[PDB]
RNA sequence: CAGGUGGUCAGGUAGAGCAUACCAAGGCGUACGAGAUAACUAUGGUUAAGGAACUCGGCAAAAUGCCCCCGUAACUUCGGG
RNA sequence: AAAUUCCUUGUCGGGUAAGUUCCGACCUGCACGAAUGGCGUAACGACUUCUCAACUGUCUCAACCAUAGACUCGGCGAAA
RNA sequence: CUCGAUGUCGGCUCGUCGCAUCCUGGGGCUGGAGCAGGUCCCAAGGGUUGGGCUGUUCGCCCAUUAAAGCGGCACGCGAGCUGGGUUUAGAACGUCGUGAGACAGUUCGGUCUCUAUCCGCCGCGCGCGUCAGAAACUUGAGGAAACCUGUCCCUAGUACGAGAGGACCGGGACGGACGAACCUCUGGUGCACCAGUUGUCCCGCCAGGGGCACCGCUGGAUAGCCACGUUCGGUCAGGAUAACCGCUGAAAGCAUCUAAGCGGGAAACCUUCUCCAAGAUCAGGUUUCUCACCCACUUGGUGGGAUAAGGCCCCCCGCAGAACACGGGUUCAAUAGGUCAGACCUGGAAGCUCAGUAAUGGGUGUAGGGAACUGGUGCUAACCGGCCGAAAACUU
């Protein structure tokens, strides 16, 4: 099927802002005396040094 | 075990002897015509055994009139009397569904 | 089980020796036909001057069945062949015998005359 | 063990034989593996079910490695060094942690090594 | 005038009666339960009763559940469901605190078993619903377990709501009615019932005698 | 760019074979990926009892299949079939 | 009664439990016919048509399994 | 009305509606003895089969059934399928035309396109509202689904009838079709299960194994999912009624179901049974929990910050699942994996040893290998943590 009519401005502006990223969230780590912002998950390997934090 | 172990504890019954897949069995079957109770003998070769339990079946196997006839009954049924084993046999599968195309005297187990 | 378009040994002498569903007798859309259950046929093979010809419309009850049937006390049954045995309208045989062996259910539907003359019954 | 509920790795499954026969030889060589995290965590009961045959050290137990390790250079080192020194533990002999998903793909990421 | 228990879903097994019939069961754990709160007609506009099951650690239940069962006098349950009864002498057979056990049900008697059923995911036509499908050959392009049309054409042009399309099956409440209890077990608090029985192998199951009989 | 393009060389084990299967010499993994038991569609596999009851129609699928030895009909233009 | 027959599912025999198709005939050939050949014919056909044996998911009546998509995440990113 | 396109017959799948009713249900009249009928009245709740022939609708026929209803919706439905018929190009037969050709004559062959924007519909979420913030259990305004029926026995060979034949009303048993739940049994499937085996290559070789050949093929196969399987359902009783049957009774001293009034009365109607449901914006009810700060301005039912009860994200997973949601678990832990022991499938492992010229066979041994189902075990991962989140008053 082809698109009858073009969408409007309120409409097409309506589901284009749906389309968004989820942000993940930050712990607290200290390693080597430096404190550094890694998600949860990561939290193990920022112990181990498995992470660089560039 | 089962989480199922403490119901089927007493309906279980103890004095079945231990039969195998290839064997030769004699089955004594209650049988109510009416209001008689007689006793009808199968004698057939034990097939198959699905265990489980109280659920545990087998299938003997006879050839009647030149037709192949096979029941399935419970292990643990109070309709059968009493199971009496006849004769061994030597067979390598463990459920014996090549008797089902062979006819006559070619569907003999081995003795032992 | 056997439904139309089956076809059936005859297992008994009345010249015919295989018949063909038609109907299931015992409702409407009914569709299978286990053992113990009337069903009108058509004899495709005969044997030369008999009783029956081919080409005729009889009925029937099923006596063997190759698929399992289940039995109140937890027991099953299973034949190798599907068998029927011609029927008179008062559930009576056609033949005077009944070759091989047939099944105990016959003995709920009122069909005492062909246990009487089956050699075994099981 | 557990058969894989879903897709296979790598396609088929005659390839899933394959990923985790490479993975294992390749873990009980160096002792830590970085890969992607799917196939690690079909990989930890697959390699525990290799050090069980290597802690009982017989001749049957070696046999049965054989049908899954074709290199003959690493099944020493899980009789001689890898089995006995996991002798007085009763199971769980890998770690597994997540590392930063990679680039290029987003696939996610992790690191299974032994445990000491 | 209307018993009821909250039980558990504990698996089928067999079982041979007196006239040596097998008779598939399902066995139901109808644990020991307790009151905790009674519904009357001068506080709550109907007449029920409150049933709490199941053993849980008090920790895992929080602060607001905590203080319903802390007016009660009893200890935290996991399950709590209500049985709804009629409004002719209501309520005068059950007390708060009170414990019901699985041998208030005898047998030979019919019971209407309910429960939450399993969970069948997103399924098709021709499982939710029964459809036949179009056929397998003779040209039938790419409409295998389709369903064809679904309305008629210019009138109406709709599709009547209420239409049968695919979605998700399963998880539904479902209450299956007049099941004859075989054996009631008072040392397991295990009922012996003959049938099948909504749930998951583990699941909530509300056991209540039978009106229909 | 799943299409087209003439000629030469052409190993092993099984095989009648330049078929097919697995390999050598020598090449290649060919250029979006990671996941995930949804419906549905494609591409393959299996199916109790029945066996063309499907359908415009046995379409599709299933079946038959190799070597050696017996045996082989109507009809025929004496080759055949 | 045909690759020709409108009336027409002509009528009669055979085949199936039931045969507008099929095979054999009648002649009442709407409107066959002798090199725009008439009637036959062994062989041969990815031809048209009818029946039978064997076989099976074509079907009664569907169920499960794997894969490539569909779905999720990252990148690129069109069209009627 | 559409020619800058509104795609035709039948079948398939899925429907929905009317009653001018085929079956079942209720009645009047009868040239109704009974049994079966004829005709008319009311009634749309469900039910209404599988084949042979034809492209067929129509129609005949076979075998059944309680019955095999008649019609509307673009003669419902081709952005759902089919393409046999019809309406392209090829070819032939008959007839017409000197001919090119033609024939609502016949015959054989003949591409069925489209990634769904909007409304509709089946599902499932995010957001805010419901005058504080949350958690658990609920009432049901209003809707959805379901509604079919047979045979046999007893009452009774009684009522009726010269005979043949043969009941209504009540009571019981066993089925067919349909639907929903379910996996104990039967049966199917089985791509990390066990075993047999062919060809070939590799592991140095023998032995033992492995890669590829549709899972190479073959024999089995627990869990899961399922039907062919198990179990259950359509019930009982009330309310208001249709046709129809009345009670009392005038106008009209009689009579009349009616004008006042009161009853009987069916699968239709509304309750009762199962299910969804307070987004039912009138946004409901019963309870418990938190029940507290701090800063600034223009002192506002104002903005910021920090919390409580509680929740979310992350993490370990599920028989919950497209994403999301839902449910379990997070060291005070048996959630998953391992490990240990049972259950179950497979069918007697390798090694050694004995018998045999060998192929192979016996012993050690219900062996060994193995997944989902049950139970113990604190060994691996469930972490040393982030983001949200609580109240102007006033009138009687
Ligand atoms: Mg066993
Ligand atoms: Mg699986
Ligand atoms: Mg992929
Ligand atoms: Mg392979
Ligand atoms: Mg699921
Ligand atoms: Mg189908
Ligand atoms: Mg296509
Ligand atoms: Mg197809
Ligand atoms: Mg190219
Ligand atoms: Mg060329
Ligand atoms: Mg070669
Ligand atoms: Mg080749
Ligand atoms: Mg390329
Ligand atoms: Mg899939
Ligand atoms: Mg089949
Ligand atoms: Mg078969
Ligand atoms: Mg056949
Ligand atoms: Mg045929
Ligand atoms: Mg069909
Ligand atoms: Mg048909
Ligand atoms: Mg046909
Ligand atoms: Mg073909
Ligand atoms: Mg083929
Ligand atoms: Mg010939
Ligand atoms: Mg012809
Ligand atoms: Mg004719
Ligand atoms: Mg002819
Ligand atoms: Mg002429
Ligand atoms: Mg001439
Ligand atoms: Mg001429
Ligand atoms: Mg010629
Ligand atoms: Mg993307
Ligand atoms: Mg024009
Ligand atoms: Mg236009
Ligand atoms: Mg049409
Ligand atoms: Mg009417
Ligand atoms: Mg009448
Ligand atoms: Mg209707
Ligand atoms: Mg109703
Ligand atoms: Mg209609
Ligand atoms: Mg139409
Ligand atoms: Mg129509
Ligand atoms: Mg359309
Ligand atoms: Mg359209
Ligand atoms: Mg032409
Ligand atoms: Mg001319
Ligand atoms: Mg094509
Ligand atoms: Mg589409
Ligand atoms: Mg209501
Ligand atoms: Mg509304
Ligand atoms: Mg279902
Ligand atoms: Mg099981
Ligand atoms: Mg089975
Ligand atoms: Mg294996
Ligand atoms: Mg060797
Ligand atoms: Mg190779
Ligand atoms: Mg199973
Ligand atoms: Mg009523
Ligand atoms: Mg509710
Ligand atoms: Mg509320
Ligand atoms: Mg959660
Ligand atoms: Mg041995
Ligand atoms: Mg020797
Ligand atoms: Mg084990």
């Amino acid at each position: 099927a082809v698109p009858k009519r073009r969408k409007s401005r309120s409409n097409t502006r309506s589901r284009r802002s749906q389309w968004k990223a989820a942000k993940t969230e930050l712990v607290g780590v200290t390693v080597a005396g430096h404190a550094h912002k890694v998600p949860r998950r990561l939290l193990k390997a920022a112990r181990l040094g498995l992470i660089d934090f560039d | 075990m089962n989480r199922l172990d403490f119901v089927d504890k007493p309906s279980l019954r103890d004095d079945i002897p231990a039969f195998n897949p290839g064997d030769t069995i004699n089955v004594h079957v209650k049988v109510i015509e009416g209001a008689k109770e007689r006793l009808q003998v199968f004698k057939g070769v034990v097939i198959r055994r699905q265990g489980g339990g109280i659920r545990e079946t087998f299938t003997v196997r006879k050839e009647s009139y030149g037709v192949g006839v096979e029941r399935t009954f419970p292990v643990h049924s109070p309709n059968i009397d009493h199971i009496e084993v006849v004769t061994r046999g030597d067979v390598r599968r463990a459920k014996l569904y090549y008797l089902r195309e062979l006819r006559g005297k070619k569907a003999k187990i081995k003795e032992k | 089980v056997i439904q139309q378009e089956s076809r059936l040994k005859v297992a008994d002498n009345t010249g015919a020796k295989e018949i063909l569903c038609i109907r299931v007798l015992g409702g409407s859309s009914r569709r299978y036909a286990g053992i113990g259950d009337v069903i009108v046929a058509t004899v495709k093979d005969a044997i030369p001057g008999g009783n029956v010809k081919r080409g005729d419309v009889v009925k029937a009850v099923v006596v063997r069945t190759v698929k399992e049937r289940r039995r109140p006390d937890g027991s099953y049954i299973k034949f190798d062949e599907n068998a029927a045995v011609i029927i008179k309208p008062d559930n009576d045989p056609r033949g005077t015998r009944i070759f091989g062996p047939v099944g105990r259910e016959l003995r709920e539907k009122r069909f005492m005359k062909i246990i009487s003359l089956a050699p075994e019954v099981l | 063990p557990k058969p894989t509920k879903g897709p296979r790795l790598g396609g088929s499954s005659s390839h899933q034989k394959a990923i985790l026969a490479n993975l294992a030889t390749s873990l009980f060589e160096h002792g830590r593996i970085t890969t992607t995290e799917p196939k690690a965590r079909a990989l930890r009961p697959y390699a525990e079910k290799l050090i069980t045959h290597a802690k009982k050290g017989a001749l049957h137990n070696r046999r049965e490695v054989l049908k899954k390790l074709r290199d003959k250079d690493v099944v020493h080192t899980l009789f001689a060094e890898i089995g006995p020194f996991f002798a007085d533990r009763d199971g769980g002999y890998t770690r597994i942690i997540k590392i930063e998903a990679r680039k290029g793909d987003n696939a996610p990421m992790a690191v299974i090594e032994l445990v000491r | 005038a209307r018993k009821g228990i909250l039980g558990t879903k504990l698996g089928m097994t067999q079982v041979f009666d007196e006239s040596n019939r097998v008779v598939p069961v399902t066995v139901v754990k109808a644990g020991p339960n307790v009151v905790t709160r009674i519904r009357t007609p001068e506080r709550d506009g109907y007449s029920a009763v409150q049933l709490a099951y199941g053993e849980i650690s008090p920790r895992k239940v929080n602060k607001p559940l905590t203080g319903q069962y802390t007016a009660a006098g009893v200890n935290p349950r996991r399950y709590l469901a209500e049985l709804r009864l009629d409004d002719s002498d209501a309520a005068t057979e059950y007390q708060v605190g009170q414990e019901l056990t699985a041998e208030i049900f005898a047998d030979g008697s019919y019971v209407d078993v309910t429960g939450t059923s399993k969970g069948k995911g997103f399924a098709g036509t021709m499982k939710r619903h029964g459809f036949r499908g179009q056929g397998a050959s003779h040209g039938a392009q790419a409409v295998h377990r389709r369903p064809g049309s679904i309305g008629g054409c210019a009138t109406p042009a709709r599709v009547f709501k209420g239409t049968r399309m695919a979605g998700r099956m399963g998880n539904d409440r479902v209450t299956v009615l007049n099941l004859l209890v075989h054996k009631v077990d008072a040392e397991n608090g295990v009922l012996l019932i003959k049938g099948a029985v909504p749930g998951r192998t583990g699941g909530l199951v509300m056991v209540r005698s039978a009106i229909k009989r």
